[PDB]
């Protein structure tokens, strides 16, 4: 007939076996049916103990030796799997032990067995050639009949003629636990002597259960397993007719009221449900019977299936399950801008790193600066005073402190003459996005929203350019690698890169000064912005492109945007002489400087956001003077 | 009896006009805006009056010619050959960020989008403006940027981060359109200011299915939303590449501009568990909102703690529809967060499968911080799949587990929350929602053939003026959510059933509200008794038969229960026998000169003035001879020979065979006795012993 046999085989994920002194290929579609033509008889001319196949290879070869044979090398193919013979590894007795392929060749009496090939000193040695595939070895013994008594062998004693190797079950070395999940063994045989089918397979039963859908079980080939919590484990039979049966086992050998989990392995006496009503025992099936007993594993709200909530039966009849639910499960500042007010019980930084040792930490703050003359060590609270909020030193040699979060309450552009150097194109992917502005000869700011990517070996940076790609003076454009980059405070979009090499200061190359912390602008104060951006034209020859800002207070901006948005302090907002023209895409990070008297300084960073230049409507910038003391504490790296 | 007291229950059918209108196409997709409500359709756009329900205006982007060498806004009027397509609108969204924007996206147009303007004088004009979001990527026209509506499936949900506009677009394609068209499952679309196009920010902005299994591998997108700064997307897979089978899984992801950073699937699955199961895989629709009082504490949650409510259907046995059976499931978002961020162990995280691939060095050796790492960007990302699934009960307990929901949508009502379900034929209801018990649809008409779109929208201003808008085929419908009426409740639990919001109270004879009573006798808190039927009327004080009493409202009034215990029957002095086992609320059963008899529930009591004093009487039978055979028609005679249920007329131990009974005659035939001679017939009605004419038998 037509019959499969592989669910007698066992299986590797992955691997392969190579013999060095060594067993052959035929393409064959189903793995499965090499596997049947192994074990049938004759069906291959060698003793084949494995099997081997590869999905995409679609190659099926046979190996007449186990991966105990010696000389064989392991190799790890994702593509091959190996399909071995559990005989050989049973090592122990199922039922009369027919297909024993054992390597024990002594009786219980200690006589060395007879060899099967000598007939010497008992001859009924021709098994050899009568049983064919039955694996008799040179002297191990067998069970050539499937004789009941076991596996036996003669002895070279004259005397007596044949005895029956003592040869342990398969169950003595099985135990079990209550739980039964826990326990993953070698038993493949379910409790009427059947064998459990292939977990891998889908016939003769279409069951749920998906090894690679719910690894981590031990749903391997055919050993017996828990996943429905049962007291013992069980397995659908190989037989179709028979859907599933348990598996024998004998036993081994050898609380709080916060909630962990979901009640699995908490225990509680609570037994009360958010509606009030008790729970009877588990040995007290009323007042309707329930399946769970102890021996499977007091009225108490417990969780035998693991489910969201620990359950147990009300003793109303109707409500078959009731959650105890009122357990409880073990699971910031505001209008103080200053740290001092709130004493922050935390550990960690915005960016997610810990905090430092407090001593140095305090230190090196006297040390760098005297403000004033406490708190404790590794925590959120900060002795500065800081008005963006509670900070904490860290351990990281690039940056010695970071913030503890914490809440708390160019279109129409004209060319530019002239080249100055303020302005940085921030070139990645060889191009330009964004514009920077330089403060110290290592450090430039720009927005945050300029950043696709958080690493830098793809960013660079080009400066002393008149033009896009410095297409004019190739004589004094210089590139430069960064170094890093620092984002900045809470809602303040906003970001600081120093290059891998400061740039020598020179006359086209600028450095600006920064804005007075507590300044303030007067209105329709007029500034310049410059840009490589976006400009609406027919086309951008990427010439430096200036423009004329004004400012205006809070009102004007609101009622041109209708109540759409309401302003902050962390916010300026300046707009054209009512003409349309404004910063746009490619534009962004770009600086808004000007001067108390002479000397011009920046007041506000290009910023992305409502549209490009609509004419008759102000647009938004940040105050730098909100962070100039944040970047001057930051300077000190 | 049961069935003729169908007039208990609500009359299910029973036809209303609402406020409604209908379209010429399908619809699609449904917005609201600025008391303006904007319905996409089958090539069409409406716009449609909150108040009125009138079309203020409308837009065709009629039937579709399309040509190879076409590209979807390129001028082709002067083409005079070719398909003759249709679009249809799967993305549909206003944006107010920059200006008073309708962005509509077409099926066939590559999944090209357009982009409408309103005045601020007059805030309804579409036509007045019309602008392809189409940018030629001169650069790398490998990846179309524009190119985004896939016509076989899409979910698009808009958002501003970062002073910038974000499209989350998941989207559903067979591998058959790919090299015609490049697409990615998810991707993210940001808004250039200048709003002529798209850029794709970098390469790990998108997450897409290998080629290989673009066959395979159905992923339908069923909803997406936003809470706690990340994007959830709710979708239908298969289990694993091999089962074929159909779950449902939740996606979540950190909105950065740059793109997916950390990328998580986690499964859903809604279970019917009893004591001593059934499984339901497919979603249906979804709708997160703030939860009920009551229902914050039979959760554990906060009167603001978002909510998500979902729809799930049992799949067919590997496929991905459903057998018309349908529940519905409630999912905190505190706890999937915590679900996904610390519950589930190290080892039973896996590595994409439609991403990574099983064959492929990352998840040979890669893990994950999950407990000292949450939302962190970091850029050798690691995209998870969890094997661990997270299971919930339905909240019904199975009330729909034989009917199939097609929508959903949620809204409160003081302490209490209640579900606009839409049944797959189009039956939508109102439910109010609590674990306490299964309740009692107040609303239940059937409105179309159609099915209920899953496209919903709800709203309630100030607490008092309630609507939700509800598409279903070709028409939509505004249905306040005030409730309809009391007077479908035809029984005294029913009409106290119904939600306080309703002001249902039973006037004496129908539930009505309170100022509609011409008698003015309004009641809300007692629920008299009331007989249909009796059977039989007559009996002995002693005689004892099977009485059958038909009736509504015997059972005591309760919150939900209706117990009989707190009942009492009783022919006047004496109390007729109380049968609890077979006596309900709705039926009693009592097994004992005209005389009532006097029901006192809980609340009330109820006299029924039929039950009569009466005992079977006997005149005489004939003939009076009779063959040995026997086989003989008695035409016995008498009075009250139709009080009782049954009658036992036999003759010698033997059953005269009754034929007929009625109050005056009365017919059996006799069988073959045994014996010729003179002998007399018994009858019996259980308890009255009666003899009659002696009946001489022949040989």
């Amino acid at each position: 007939k037509r019959r499969n046999t592989i669910h007698e085989f066992k299986k590797s994920a992955k691997t392969t076996l190579i013999k060095i002194d060594p067993i052959k290929t035929k393409k064959v579609n189903t793995a499965d049916q090499c596997a049947n033509r192994c074990t049938r008889n004759k069906g291959l001319p060698f003793t084949c103990k494995a099997f081997v196949f590869d999905k995409a290879r679609k190659q099926c070869l046979w190996f007449p030796f186990n991966s105990m044979s010696s000389g064989v090398k392991k190799e790890f193919g994702h593509e091959f799997d190996l399909y071995e013979n559990k005989d050989y590894i049973r090592n122990c007795i199922i039922g009369k032990g027919r297909s024993y392929k054992g390597t024990v060749s002594i009786t219980k009496s200690g006589i060395k067995c007879q060899p099967w090939s000598s007939m010497i000193p008992h001859e009924h040695s021709f098994l050899p050639s009568s049983y064919r595939g039955k694996d008799l070895q040179e002297n191990y013994c067998r069970n050539p009949r499937g004789e009941e008594g076991g596996p036996w062998c003669f002895t070279s004693n004259p005397e007596v003629r044949y005895e029956v190797c003592d040869i342990p079950q398969c169950s003595e070395v099985e135990c079990m636990t209550c739980n039964g999940e826990s326990y993953r063994g070698l038993m493949d045989h379910t409790e009427s002597g059947k064998i459990c089918q292939r977990w891998d397979h889908q016939t003769p039963h279409r069951h749920k259960f998906l090894p690679e859908r719910y690894p981590d079980k031990g749903f391997d080939d055919n050993y017996c397993r828990n996943p429905d919590g049962q007291p013992r484990p069980w397995c659908y039979t190989l037989d179709p007719h028979t859907r599933w049966e348990y598996c024998a086992i004998k036993t081994c050998a050898d609380t709080t009221e916060c909630i962990q989990g979901q009640g699995e392995g908490y225990r509680g006496t609570v037994n009360t449900i958010w509606n009030g009503i008790p729970c009877q025992r588990w040995d007290s099936q009323y007042p309707h019977e329930h399946d769970m007993t102890p021996e499977n594993f007091e009225n108490y709200c417990r969780n035998p299936d693991g489910s969201e909530s620990p359950w147990c039966f009300t003793t109303d009849p109707n409500i078959r399950v009731g959650y105890c639910s009122q357990i409880p499960n073990c699971d910031q500042d505001c209008y103080r801008g200053n740290g001092k007010n709130y004493m922050g019980n935390l550990s960690q930084t915005r960016s997610g790193l810990t905090c430092s040792m407090w001593d140095k930490n305090m230190e090196d703050l006297h040390r760098h600066i005297f403000w004033e003359p406490k708190l404790n060590e590794n925590y959120c609270r900060n002795p500065d005073d800081d008005a963006h909020g509670p900070w904490c030193y860290t351990g990281n040699p690039l940056i010695p402190w970071d913030y503890c979060p914490i809440s708390r309450c160019v279109v129409n552009g004209i060319p530019t003459r002239t080249n100055i150097g303020w302005m940085v194109s921030l070139r990645y992917r060889n191009k330009h996005i964004c514009g920077g502005s330089l403060i110290k000869e290592s450090w430039v700011l720009t927005a945050r929203q300029c950043f696709p990517s958080r690493d830098l070996k793809d960013y660079e940076a080009w400066l002393g350019i008149h033009d896009v790609h410095g297409r004019g003076d190739e004589k004094c454009k210089q590139v430069l690698n960064v170094s890093q980059l620092v984002y900045g405070p809470e809602g303040s979009d906003l970001v600081l890169m120093k290059l891998a090499r400061p740039a020598v200061l020179d006359d086209f190359v600028s450095t600006i000064d920064l804005p007075n912390y507590g300044c303030t602008i007067p209105e329709k104060t007029s500034c310049s912005v410059y840009g490589w951006g976006y400009t609406g034209l027919i086309n951008y020859d990427g010439l430096l492109r200036v423009a004329h800002l004004y400012i205006m207070g809070n009102e004007k901006c609101s009622q041109h945007h209708r109540g759409k948005v309401t302003l902050n302090e962390s916010e300026i907002c300046a707009g054209a002489e009512k003409i349309g023209s404004g910063p746009c895409e490619g534009d962004y990070g770009g600086p808004l400087v000007c001067e108390q008297h002479k000397m011009r300084m920046v007041l506000g960073v290009i910023v992305p956001g409502r549209g490009c230049a609509i004419p008759n409507r102000p647009g938004i910038f940040v105050r730098v003077a909100y962070y100039a003391k944040w970047i001057h504490k930051i300077i000190l790296t | 009896c049961k069935e003729a007291l169908a007039k208990s229950e609500m009359n299910v059918n029973m036809k209303y006009q609402l406020p409604n209108f209908t379209a010429e196409t399908p619809i699609q997709n449904v917005i609201l805006h600025e008391h303006h409500i904007f319905l996409g359709a089958t090539n069409y756009i409406y716009v449609l009056n909150e108040e009125d329900l009138q079309k203020v205006a409308e837009y065709k982007t009629g039937p579709v010619l399309e040509h190879p060498d076409c590209f979807p806004c390129q001028d082709c009027s002067s083409k005079a050959n070719l398909v003759w397509k249709d679009n249809i609108n799967m993305a549909l969204v206003v944006d107010t960020y920059y200006d008073d924007q309708l962005i509509s996206c077409g099926s066939v147009n590559r999944g090209t989008c357009q982009r409408h303007v309103f005045p601020h004088n007059h805030t309804a004009d579409i036509q007045s403006e019309v602008h392809c979001i189409f940018s030629p990527q001169i650069e790398e026209p490998s990846q179309c940027p524009d190119c985004v509506v896939s016509a076989l499936g899409a979910k698009v949900l808009s958002s501003v981060k970062d002073r910038f506009i974000n499209f989350f677009v998941g989207n559903t394609i067979n591998s058959s359109y790919f090299p015609d068209h490049p697409l990615h499952s998810i991707s993210v679309r940001r808004l250039k200011e200048t709003k002529d196009g798209f850029m794709f920010l970098t390469d790990q902005s998108y997450i897409d299915v290998l080629p290989e299994f673009r066959d395979s591998y159905p992923i339908k997108y069923v909803h997406a939303f936003e809470s706690n700064n990340f994007i959830y997307f709710l979708t239908v897979q298969r289990e694993t590449l091999d089962a074929q089978t159909f779950h449902t899984r939740i996606i979540r992801f950190c909105s950065i501009n740059s793109g997916l950073h950390s990328y998580m699937e986690m499964p859903l699955e809604c279970i019917l568990t009893e004591k001593r199961k059934e499984v339901f895989n497919i979603l249906q629709a979804a709708y997160v909102s703030k939860p009920g009082a009551q229902l914050a504490r039979q959760i554990g949650a906060s009167l603001n703690d978002d909510i998500l409510f979902g729809v799930f259907a049992q799949s067919k046995p590997d496929s991905a529809e459903p057998m018309d059976r349908s529940a519905m499931c409630a999912f905190p978002i505190k706890y999937v967060n915590d679900f996904f961020n610390k519950i589930v162990n190290k080892n039973n995280v896996r590595c994409l499968q439609h991403f990574y691939g099983p064959n492929h060095e990352h998840c040979f050796n890669r893990t994950l911080l999950r407990n000292s790492s949450g939302c962190e960007a970091r850029r050798d990302e690691y995209r998870t799949e969890f094997t661990t699934a997270l299971q919930r009960v339905d909240l019904f307990m199975g009330q729909f587990s034989e009917v199939l929901l097609t929508s959903i949508s949620t809204f409160i009502k003081g302490d209490l929350t209640i579900a606009n379900l839409g049944t797959s034929e189009g039956r939508f209801m109102q439910v109010v929602v609590s674990r306490s018990g299964p309740s009692t649809p107040h609303v239940n008409f059937l409105l179309d053939s159609h099915p209920v779109s899953p496209e919903v929208i709800v709203e309630h201003t100030l607490n008092q003026n309630g609507y939700t808008l509800v598409i279903t085929g070709k028409k939509i419908t505004k249905i306040p959510l005030n409730g309809l009426g009391c007077r479908h409740f035809q029984s005294c639990s029913q009409c106290l059933s119904a939600p306080p919001f309703v002001q249902c109270g039973w006037c004496h004879d129908k539930c009505v509200r309170s100022e509609e009573c011409l008698s003015g006798t309004w009641t809300q808190q007692i629920c008299l008794p009331a007989i249909y039927k009796v059977f039989p009327n007559s009996a002995p004080l002693e005689g004892g038969t099977r009485l059958t009493i038909c009736g509504w409202d015997f059972g005591f009034r309760r919150n939900n229960k209706f117990d009989l215990k707190k009942t009492r029957v009783l022919l006047g002095n004496e109390s007729c026998t109380l049968t609890l086992s077979e006596s309900t609320m709705n039926t009693l059963k009592c097994t004992v000169f005209n005389m009532s008899i006097i029901i006192s529930n809980g609340h009330g009591t109820t006299q029924y003035s039929t039950f009569s004093y009466v005992d079977p009487v006997i005149t005489s039978i004939s003939p009076k001879y009779g063959p040995m055979a026997g086989g003989t028609l008695l035409t016995l005679t008498g009075n009250y020979l139709n009080s009782g249920n049954s009658r036992h007329i036999s003759i010698g131990g033997k059953t005269c065979t009754l034929k007929s009974v009625s109050n005056s005659i009365l017919e059996c035939y006799t069988p073959a006795q045994t014996i010729s001679t003179e002998f007399a017939v018994k009858l019996k009605i259980d308890l009255a012993n009666r003899e009659t004419s002696i009946f001489s038998y022949r040989e």
